[PDB]
């Protein structure tokens, strides 16, 4: 049960939740702050 | 991006500044001519 806790969390890290792509790096490399910023806003409520 | 007399410069998920710092598989190009009140029609999401 615990290996599949962890593993689970594990996994959840390469959904998108609406944004572009699931990379930080790919996201920052193309945009400028003022849409990388609801991209990241997006990311970020899905990882909490 | 430099150059002027350019009426419309706009890009759809890409930073125009960042251009030059990407890689792409292949790129295409489409040309055509329409008249100035049409010209808000060439974008994602719009009717006309």
């Amino acid at each position: 049960q615990n290996a599949q806790a962890l593993n689970t969390l594990v996994k959840q890290l390469s959904s998108n939740f609406g944004a572009i792509s699931s990379v930080l790096n790919d996201i920052l490399s193309r945009l400028d702050p003022p849409e990388a910023e609801v991209q990241i806003d997006r990311l970020i409520n899905g990882r909490l | 991006y430099n150059s002027a007399s350019f009426s419309t410069f706009k890009c759809y998920g890409v930073s125009p500044t960042k251009l030059n710092d990407l890689c792409f598989t292949n790129v295409y190009a489409d040309s055509f001519v329409i008249r100035g009140d049409e010209v808000r029609q060439i974008a994602p999401g719009q009717t006309g």
